[PDB]
């Protein structure tokens, strides 16, 4: 009987193979004059139509890389496969979709930088007493962890200007707690101390020889102090395949984007790197803070974990910023930073508890559905992000792609990625909407009206021009 | 809708100056309009930054300006068996302009203040202060209410309570129709912000050179909290007046608190007296709601209406993505004494980085249709990044949802081209409201005429 | 502490003069100075404040002028008014310090005093006490010294001097002279005199009775 | 208007206390420095000390340590000045002052206060006539007023009918006691032709002796 291949009334063999997925076409010469040449392959052998000239194309889903998951992140100069597979040719003709599927691993034993990014105004005095060990202890239980264990150690107050900095007396400039019976460092605004090591001794020497500034207004300047430890890649020293934890220390409010203005500053911040070999942030009395939405950009940009590790009073505060900020972990800190520790190593395990897929360069034509499969083979429709996971864990996605039409280039890729994971998915995609007999035609076919038209696929069709 | 983009007025002021951070219309006694331009890191005599005045008259060709001059030499005065002392140097003079009769008022928010007394100080801080000048007479008046003369030790015992010492007033400033003077300092009182109020006749009469601290009784200051929802709040931070109460004879206030509440925000509208009337509380937090406040009649009733700016908010994009662009809330006052109730209208940025809402200026009636219109800055936004001016025409159910005109910043990349905004002055005597543009960023000021629809 | 020396003490000036007030610092004091006035038996009502600043409603023939250690009070056409005393205040160091002062008087033509002397009262005496008192009314200037002399020879002790203020009509002055003795004290004596000396005269005017001789 | 109105005249024995108000008027006491200030005729004017009402901040000079306190009490709107174990030489004037647009000026003055120290009784004085001894065209008369305490008392002629051509001396205060005469002109052809009598009050002990002046 006759179907939408038929009705339809085609003109030539490209034209058929848009009507539907389904349909078929046949470029045989001896084919009788009532019969149509644009219906299901099944009815196409059924008259007697050449096997060999049929164009009917059938969407595929190939792989072309297949490297196994890692058993071990540790060992190897990150030849780590986390994600497969890492590579699939995908062909589509118009109208149609194909499904495929995507594995990612938390692998075991994946190397950890952890940057000590540390409030050091007065109230910090404290603090910085009882992290003298802190190096040492926290390589004994990561250890536990990961074997590529990497420290550092960053300091912030605020911007050293009125109002935020004491400028009187004259010896308040070199000693600001002049004014008290006690000597402290004159104000900085974020120094870089340590760049990230292995050797955990230099992490507990550097803190040993660190102390506090003082400050007069409470909020303070470490947004700056995250912007910057984010952005001088080659001066804290993150490393390409790692985890990036950025330990954010404070126990007070922070000054955000546009605060600046209260010391006749003005430029907004311009997210680049401004620490050079003094080790200081030379734009913290020239340019304002930044803003949420760019600490956002640059956090993302450079796979950078932040930790808001505060105080009680704050917690609420930092835990609303976090909101802004996807992401970013949350923990209690106490008051002398002694549990801070602990605070480290569960905001490590939460870090790698989730994987959540990105989707980039999907072509405007494509639209993706997900199926996850998280904790024991329970699928979850509409779903592309498992939560609760543990170090050593896999989760698979069941993913279909659907076209609408035929776009103009008919080969595009676009990459399936876990949020924070160097491997990802590759897509190639190829449009299938041509017929192989297209590239075999004959213009001004004398079998078409005298020159006029041209041969293509066993019709005539008309020529450029008219 | 009917602004002039294709023949522009550019005025200029030196290099490196900022010239254009802010700008007001000045009438003259004879009712001639000029421009008035804050430039608030002109040097000085000591070739230092310390800010400077320009008052441009009217030229289609526009050009230079001549200088406003202030005294820019640092005071010091042995009274009493102390130390008074100001410090003019980056006192950033000019970072606002608001004019008023036949007079002037230039704040220098960031100049400091100390006062010695043996070994102790009160510790030298930004009280701020401003200028006060009436051109065609020459005379000059003085006003920092947030000076004192209390040592540091004192402070300490009352736990920095009514502290005023970094002030920074006229931050923002604001001219009621009654002459009374209006300054915002948002870090008075240990940067909870407060207002200061003060006849400009009583500034100019009890004001003499060399003084330093002296009475203004005819003053009103807002007062300390211990809230802590004010703490670090920067209440002050922007100011404007209206009439929000059904009684013709007070006049209301309105103020930004764009760190109100851990960050959150918000506006606060009170009466002469500082006892609040409205709080509009901020959208999401850290998005600065309350850096700017205008207070226009948009939809014709007679009654004012509230607009906010919001510039760093982030829109709620796909894919559970935030992205900071900006936002603007308009506040149709209701009939009646009632609570200014949800926002009537919000308008939200495009440009990433735009930070759309940054400065909002009534506009008068643009196209002469019956409806008040605004101009909204981004000065960071369109397409470019260079900065944009988008103009809203007012209707009977508030505003226009889309921008009726679109100004595309003729300056280079980094003037902030919209950072201040002045309109609903005809400066062409042609009958239409036209809009002055800053952009500090540039040293220049662009002027919008206004034409026949 | 700061020494404020005020110069003239007082000055005979007429309607219209143009008079100046000084007053010295014992060190620089950078106008930080005020200038009061106090009419006569009424309270004070600042003129100047911070050297040169006059205060509201202070008419503008005052005017404060100096610097450093030297300071000026001047006014220009003297008012009927502005016969009062003028005092200097310094208030650039704690404690507060005040000039010596200045009296404004009436100037006018110089007049001789008019001396009447006057026994004790036969009530006074009854009651054991002798008073002598002897009157010097309208004259011109003020400066006028009084002597007693009993039975020629001069008397210093008991007696009691009174002067009053300028007086409103003939701008002169006038002064009482009370010599009191004892009733017994009085009796051991016969001549009693007060004699006058002013510079309308090189010579003293005498004025002398003699007990019980009337 | 700004105005400060002092409280009334004191007159108190050596080694009490005595306390000085000053109340504003027209303004909040609140709002500026307010000073006191002693004035004697001979010693002239001395700067006693200073409060901020606001906070109760004082400051003094030395001088008067121990002698002076000064107070205020924003309720009241009023300002103190203690003085205590009275002494003769405390006997003055004193005055509140506050600025008019200077910190530290001293523009507004109250009315001044009256202190007076003594331990003398109200003793009524003993009036005594001045008659000339036994000329010219012109005669003078003389009253004489002794040994009387406290201060004022009112003196006039003919019942306030004789007053042109009279002098009243200020009272001076001999041994704790005050004293004061009044003399009077006439032509020859006046007295003794016409009675002329002194009039003497003295509220302060309800007295109000008069004495026909009689020649010799
Ligand atoms: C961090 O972010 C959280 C989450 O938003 C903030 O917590 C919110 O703070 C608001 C301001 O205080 C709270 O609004 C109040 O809500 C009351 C009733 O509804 C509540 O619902 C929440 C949801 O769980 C519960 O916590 C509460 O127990 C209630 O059930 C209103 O009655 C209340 O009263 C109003 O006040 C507003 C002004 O705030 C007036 O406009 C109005 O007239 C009325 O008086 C108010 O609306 C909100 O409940 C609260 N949410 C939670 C979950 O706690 C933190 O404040 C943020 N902290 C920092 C440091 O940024
Ligand atoms: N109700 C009002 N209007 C109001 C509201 C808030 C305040 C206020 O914020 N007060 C300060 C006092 C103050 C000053 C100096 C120091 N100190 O020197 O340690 C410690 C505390 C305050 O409590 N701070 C919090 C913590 C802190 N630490 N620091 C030193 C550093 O962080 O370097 C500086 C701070 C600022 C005042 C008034
Ligand atoms: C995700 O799971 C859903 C079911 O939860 C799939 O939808 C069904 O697919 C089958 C295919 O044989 C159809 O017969 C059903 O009618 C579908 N159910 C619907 C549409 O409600 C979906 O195909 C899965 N997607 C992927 C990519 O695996
Ligand atoms: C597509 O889904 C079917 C089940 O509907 C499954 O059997 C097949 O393996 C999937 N294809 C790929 C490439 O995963
Ligand atoms: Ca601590
Ligand atoms: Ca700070
Ligand atoms: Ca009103
Ligand atoms: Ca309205
Ligand atoms: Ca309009
Ligand atoms: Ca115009
Ligand atoms: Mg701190």
């Amino acid at each position: 009987g006759p179907n939408i291949c038929t009705t339809r009334g085609v003109s030539s063999c490209q034209q058929c193979l848009a009507v539907s997925p389904m349909c078929a076409w046949c470029s045989d010469e001896a084919l009788p004059l009532g019969s149509p040449r644009c219906d299901l392959k099944e009815n196409l052998l059924k008259d007697n139509c050449a096997p060999e000239s049929i164009e009917f194309p059938v969407s595929e889903a190939r792989v072309l890389e297949d490297r196994p998951l890692s058993d071990k992140g540790s060992g190897d100069s990150s030849q780590v496969t986390q994600v497969s597979p890492q590579r699939i040719a995908l062909r589509l003709r118009p109208d149609d979709s194909k499904n495929f599927s995507i594995q990612v691993r938390q692998v075991e034993d994946y190397p950890v930088d952890i940057y000590y990014l540390m409030d050091l105004s007065y109230s910090m005095k404290d603090d910085l007493w009882s992290i003298q060990n802190l190096g040492t202890k926290l390589a004994t239980q990561m250890r536990k962890l990961t074997s590529n264990l990497r420290i550092g150690f960053g300091a912030f107050v605020d911007k050293p200007v009125s109002p935020y900095m004491y400028i009187s007396p004259p010896e308040a400039l070199e000693n600001p707690c002049y004014d008290m019976k006690t000597t402290c460092l004159p104000m900085f605004g974020y120094k870089h101390v340590l760049t990230l090591t292995d050797q955990v001794t230099r992490f507990n020497e550097e803190v040993k020889k660190q102390s506090v500034s003082r400050n007069r207004d409470a909020p303070e300047g470490g947004f700056d102090a995250i912007m910057q430890a984010t952005v001088c890649d080659e001066k804290i020293g993150w490393r390409n395949d790692a985890s990036h934890l950025l330990v954010f220390t404070t126990d007070a409010k922070t000054h955000i984007a546009l605060d600046g203005r209260l010391a006749g500053i003005v430029q907004p911040n311009d997210g680049q790197c401004h620490v050079g070999s003094d080790n200081h942030y030379s734009a913290s009395t020239t340019m304002d803070y930044p803003s949420l939405g760019l600490m956002t950009e640059k956090l993302s940009q450079k796979n950078i974990n932040l930790i808001f590790a505060v105080t009680e009073n704050v917690v609420n505060l930092y835990q609303n910023y976090s909101e802004l900020i996807p992401g970013t972990t949350v923990g209690v800190l106490s008051m002398d930073s002694s549990n801070v520790l602990q605070l480290i190593v569960d905001a490590y395990g939460k870090i790698r508890s989730k994987v959540e897929l990105e989707v980039r360069d999907l072509p405007e034509e494509l639209s993706l559905s997900f199926n996850a499969t998280c904790l024991n083979n329970e699928v979850i429709p509409g779903l592309k992000s498992c939560m609760g996971l543990k170090i050593g864990d896999t989760v698979s996605f069941s993913i279909e792609a659907k076209v609408r039409g035929c776009p103009q280039e008919k080969e595009k890729s676009f990459t399936i990625k876990p949020v924070g994971f160097k491997d990802s998915l590759i897509v190639q995609v190829t449009f299938d909407c041509d017929c192989a007999c297209q590239a075999q035609a004959e213009p001004n076919s004398h079998r078409c009206n005298n020159g006029n038209g041209t041969f293509e696929c066993g019709v005539c069709r008309c020529g450029p021009g008219w | 809708l009917n602004l002039d983009p294709v023949q522009l007025t550019f005025y200029a002021g030196p290099n490196g100056s900022q010239f254009g951070f802010s700008l007001d219309f000045h009438k003259d006694s004879h009712g001639r309009v000029a421009i008035v331009v804050g430039a608030p890191r002109t040097l000085g005599p000591s070739q230092e930054e310390t800010g400077g005045v320009f008052l441009c008259p009217w030229r289609a060709e526009g050009g230079q300006c001549p200088s406003l001059l202030f005294d820019l030499r640092d005071e010091t005065r042995n009274v009493g068996s102390q130390t008074l002392q100001t410090f003019k140097a980056r006192q950033g003079l000019g970072a606002s302009v608001v004019s008023w009769s036949d007079v002037i008022v230039a704040c220098a928010p960031w100049q400091h203040w100390n006062v010695l007394e043996k070994t102790e100080e009160a510790e030298k801080t930004p009280v701020g202060s401003c200028f006060l000048a009436q051109p065609e007479s020459g005379r000059r008046a003085e006003y920092s209410p947030c000076r004192g003369n209390t040592l540091s030790r004192i402070y300490v015992e009352n736990d920095f309570s009514w502290d005023k010492r970094y002030c920074e007033a006229g931050f923002s400033s604001v001219v009621t129709q009654a002459g009374e003077l209006v300054l915002g300092a948002p870090g008075g009182y240990y940067f909870l912000g407060l207002l200061a109020q003060a006849p400009v006749a009583d500034i100019f009469s009890s004001y003499r050179p060399g003084i330093l601290l002296w009475h203004v009784s005819s003053q009103s200051l807002s007062f300390d909290s211990s809230n802590p929802e004010y703490f670090d709040g920067y209440w002050g931070y922007s100011v404007a007046v209206g009439e929000f109460d059904g009684d013709l004879n007070t006049t209301e206030y309105v103020v930004g608190a764009p760190t109100w509440s851990w960050t959150l925000g918000a506006v606060e509208i009170l009466d002469s007296y500082y006892q609040r009337l409205h709080r509009l509380r901020g959208e999401q937090m850290a998005s600065y709601f309350g850096h700017s406040v205008a207070v226009t009649d948009v939809n014709g009733d007679g009654r004012h209406d509230l607009l906010v700016g919001a510039p760093l908010y982030m829109e709620s994009r796909a894919d559970r993505k935030l992205a900071e662009v900006g936002r603007v809330y308009l506040f149709l006052q209701p009939r009646g004494p009632h609570a200014l109730g949800a926002p009537s209208l919000l308008l939200t940025g495009t440009q990433l980085y735009g930070r759309f809402g940054s400065a909002i200026a009534p506009l008068g009636d643009l196209d002469r249709d019956g409806y008040n219109d605004i101009a909204v800055a981004a000065p960071y936004g369109g397409p470019s990044g260079r900065g944009q001016v988008l103009v809203f025409l007012g209707q009977s159910e508030g505003l226009r949802s889309r921008p009726s005109q679109v100004l595309d910043s003729p300056f280079p990349t980094g003037s902030a081209f919209g950072f201040s905004l002045r309109g609903a002055v005809d400066i062409d005597d042609n009958g239409y409201p036209d809009l002055i543009v800053g952009a500090y960023g540039a040293n220049q000021v662009a002027v919008y005429r206004a034409q026949p629809v | 502490d700061i020494l404020m020396t005020q110069s003239p003490s007082s000055m005979s000036v007429s309607l219209g003069d143009t008079v100046s007030i000084t007053c010295h610092a014992s060190q620089g004091i950078s106008s930080n100075i005020g200038w009061l006035q106090q009419k006569p038996g009424k309270s004070f009502m600042g003129l100047i404040y911070y050297g040169t600043n006059l205060v509201d409603g202070v008419p503008s023939r005052f005017s404060g002028s100096g610097s450093g250690a030297d300071y000026s009070l001047t006014i220009s056409s003297l008012d009927s008014e502005d016969f009062a005393d003028y005092y200097c205040v310094q208030y650039a160091q704690l404690p507060y310090t005040f000039g010596g002062g200045t009296k404004l008087e009436i100037k006018r033509a110089d007049a001789a005093p008019t001396v009447s002397i006057f026994p004790p009262s036969s009530e006074q005496l009854t009651s054991g006490g002798a008073s002598v008192v002897c009157f010097l009314n309208n004259f011109y200037p003020k400066d006028i010294n009084v002597k007693w002399k009993i039975d020629g020879s001069e008397r210093q002790n008991g007696v009691l001097n009174s002067w009053t203020d300028q007086d409103s009509k003939d701008s002169t002055y006038s002064m009482s002279s009370t010599l009191t003795l004892t009733k017994d004290e009085y009796e051991r004596h016969n001549s009693y005199t007060c004699e006058a000396t002013h510079k309308t005269s090189t010579s003293p005017i005498v004025k002398s009775f003699n007990r019980n001789e009337c | 208007e700004v105005q400060l109105q002092q409280s009334g005249a004191e007159l108190v024995k050596p080694g009490a206390s005595v306390k000085l108000s000053c109340t504003a008027s027209g303004f909040n006491i609140k709002d500026t420095y307010v000073h006191w200030v002693k004035q004697r005729p001979e010693q002239g004017l001395e700067w006693i000390g200073r409060i901020d009402p606001a906070n109760g901040y004082t400051k003094y000079d030395p001088k008067f340590q121990g002698k002076a306190t000064i107070t205020a009490d924003t309720s009241s709107n009023t300002a103190y000045l203690q003085l205590s174990s009275l002494t003769s030489e405390d006997t003055a004037v004193y005055y509140c002052v506050r600025p008019l647009y200077d910190y530290y000026a001293m523009d507004y003055w109250g009315q001044g206060t009256s202190v007076t120290v003594s331990s003398a009784k109200t003793t009524a004085p003993s009036v005594y006539p001045l008659a000339p001894v036994c000329t010219g065209s012109s005669v003078t008369l003389g009253c004489l007023v002794k040994g009387y305490f406290p201060e004022p008392v009112t003196l006039t002629w003919n019942s306030g009918s004789l007053s042109s051509g009279v002098h009243t001396f200020p009272a001076v205060l001999q041994s704790d006691l005050y004293t004061l005469s009044s003399s009077v002109t006439v032509t020859s052809s006046t007295w003794p032709s016409q009675s002329i009598t002194c009039n003497v009050a003295h509220p302060a002990s309800s007295t109000k002796v008069d004495k026909k002046i009689e020649p010799r």
